[PDB]
């Protein structure tokens, strides 16, 4: 697992070491914050001692402003990520073949950590400006454009970039490199020529739709679109035990999304699923710079799945999160250590967790 | 009335333990208050020496 | 070992189900939740409360103050002590509590067996189709008192009677 620390990411769309996942979205819709929260979540192991659990972060800003990269370095030194960060900056003041080159050189930086046994995460941000720089370099050398004037080999560019990232087996030293490219689309589109080439390389999408961030639900993962292909074989075992309904349950809630807009009175089952779906939608919100480790992602999702939230009003859920977390931090600390060590819920762990839920649920 | 009698059967025996252990868990954390003093002075020292 | 305290608190929560309208008792548990959730983040949040004289003093090449504020920390290294001052007042509060508790505990233990005795007396002493009203006068002089006052005032109407017991007359 690559524990991103977000609730909804590790709930629904898990990331494996060596699984190229795409963060696609729109302009000013919360794209960079997912990668930044993942880099800040890797502080759980970068302070630690085992190498094979550390996870080095290489953030590769292309096409962005100088001052944005300045604030991002300042952010990664507030929360102390700069003992393991590598910033490759190719800011938009500088000219085009620098931007054509800089993610590739950062992929060489990633391959150095890959061949030498260690594990490392890289974040391309954002390759829709790399293809801007590449169409600039191929429309100044008379090479004729293709569909929407990206030149005809622009599939090959993101190919030869993202294919230098996978999981090496034991024969080469069990190192890895995992990539999160970021694609800026145009108005919720998933069918221009560029975002239908990054999708046809990476192993899945986290489609950060603008409409949900317009309702403030940040991060705004559209659940029914965001999927991962080899995520499921590499999730933490505990979340895979207590969220095997959660994807199907949000699919169920998405089925009755447009059916309840009629305002018609319905049966009991759709009202039950509607209340639990609204509690889960309000539940997966998260403030900036607070990634929750998997040892705390399991009980919150566990309280979400098994109907315990249904007596609470909808506005209290945001403080229910921090209240139930501090309730488990003060009293049932041994359960959090069990989830930390074992990474798996046995039957006794499950019953103790159900008791510890129903305790705090009762008030 | 037998039921409303039988609910309060062993309750005083338990709330003479509730009382003590609850007030102990309340008032054994001014320890942590005087720990906080030692915390925040070292935080101020770390802040100014980072400025240095 | 705090889980015994919190387990007995939730035991008193499912026992404070029996008294709806708790004013500040759950608010007292809220205050212990407040500072107990505060103290754990306070102890996990801090660094080792010291200036790292090995690495972090050798950083500043033009040092001149790190030994000064090092000595200032070691001056205030006996920082400030707490207070378990309560050994006079807290014994008074638990004294009043244990007094009321033992009174209530012995009282309900008496009253349970008194109602069990009343149930046992009720089972074997209901001669309901053959009881004499003279025995009711003998068990209650309230009977004869109300009857005599009722004749002396003259309220021959018995109120509250016609509903469950019929008037039974011809008209
Ligand atoms: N969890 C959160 N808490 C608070 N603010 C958030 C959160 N997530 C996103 N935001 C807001 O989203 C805004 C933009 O964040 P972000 O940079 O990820 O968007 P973006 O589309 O990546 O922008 P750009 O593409 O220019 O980098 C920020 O101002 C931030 O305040």
């Amino acid at each position: 697992p690559v524990q991103t620390g977000l609730k909804a990411v590790d709930a629904l769309v898990p990331i494996g070491r060596g699984q190229r996942e795409l963060i696609i979205g729109d302009r000013q819709t919360g794209k960079t914050a997912v990668a930044l929260d993942t880099i800040l979540n890797q502080k759980r192991w970068n302070n630690g001692s085992d190498e094979s659990k550390k996870l080095y972060c290489v953030y590769v800003a292309v096409g962005q402003k100088r001052s944005t990269v300045a604030q991002l370095v300042q952010t990664l030194e507030q929360h102390d990520a700069m003992k393991y960060s590598i910033i490759v900056a190719a800011t938009a003041s500088e000219a085009a073949p620098l931007q054509y080159l800089a993610p590739f050189t950062a992929a060489s930086i990633g391959e150095w950590f890959r061949d030498n046994g260690k594990h490392a995460l890289i974040v391309y941000d954002d390759l829709s400006k790399q293809a801007v720089a590449y169409r600039q370099l191929s429309l100044l050398l008379r090479r004729p454009p293709g569909r929407e004037a990206y030149p005809g080999d622009v599939f090959y560019l993101h190919s030869r970039l993202l294919e230098r990232a996978a999981k090496l087996s034991e024969k080469e030293g069990s190192g890895s490199l995992t990539a999160l490219p970021v694609i800026e689309t145009q108005g919720g589109d998933v069918s221009a020529y560029i975002p239908t080439n990054v999708i046809s390389i990476t192993d899945g999408q986290i489609f950060l739709e603008a409409e949900l961030f317009y309702k403030g639900i940040r991060p705004a993962i559209n659940v029914g679109l965001s999927v991962s292909r080899v995520g499921s074989a590499a999730q933490v075992k505990a979340l895979k035990q207590v969220a095997g309904s959660l994807k199907l349950f949000l699919a169920q809630y998405r089925e009755v999304a447009a059916f309840a807009q009629f305002g018609s009175d319905l049966d009991a089952s759709t009202k039950q699923t509607l209340v639990r779906g609204e509690r889960l939608t309000q539940l997966l919100k998260q403030n900036q710079y607070s990634p929750l480790a998997t040892e705390e992602q399991v009980p919150l999702i566990y309280a979400g799945v098994n109907g315990h939230l249904d007596g609470i009003e909808l506005s209290r859920i945001g403080e229910f999160e921090s209240s139930f977390l501090s309730y488990l931090k003060s009293n049932h600390n041994e359960l959090l250590t069990e989830i930390r060590e074992k990474g798996e819920l046995s039957k006794e762990l499950l019953a103790s967790l159900k008791s510890a839920t129903e305790s705090f649920v009762a008030t | 009335r037998i039921d409303s009698v039988s609910q309060l059967q062993n309750v005083a025996e338990t709330t003479k333990v509730l009382f003590d252990v609850s007030k102990e868990t309340v008032e054994l954390e001014s320890e942590a208050f005087e720990l906080k003093q030692k915390v925040e002075l070292a935080h101020e020292a770390k802040a100014v020496l980072d400025s240095w | 070992a705090k889980s015994a305290a919190n387990k007995l608190d939730w035991a008193k929560v499912i026992s404070s189900l029996r008294i709806t309208g708790s004013t500040a008792t759950q608010l007292s548990s809220f205050k212990k939740r407040n500072d107990e959730a505060r103290r754990q983040l306070l102890e996990l949040q801090s660094q080792p409360t010291e200036v790292d004289f090995s690495h972090y003093r050798s950083v500043l090449k033009n040092t001149s103050v790190i030994d000064k504020i090092e000595s200032y920390v070691k001056q205030y290294k006996p920082v400030k002590i707490d207070a378990s001052k309560q050994l006079q007042v807290i014994e008074s509060f638990e004294k009043h509590a244990m007094t009321n508790a033992k009174e209530t505990e012995s009282l309900v233990s008496k009253e349970l067996k008194d109602l069990q005795s009343t149930l046992d007396n009720i089972q074997s002493a209901r001669p309901f189709d053959e009881l004499t009203v003279d025995d009711l006068t003998k068990i209650k002089p309230e009977i004869d008192a109300k009857v005599e006052e009722m004749v002396k005032k003259g309220k021959w109407d018995v109120p509250g009677y016609k509903d469950r017991f019929g008037n039974l007359n011809v008209m």
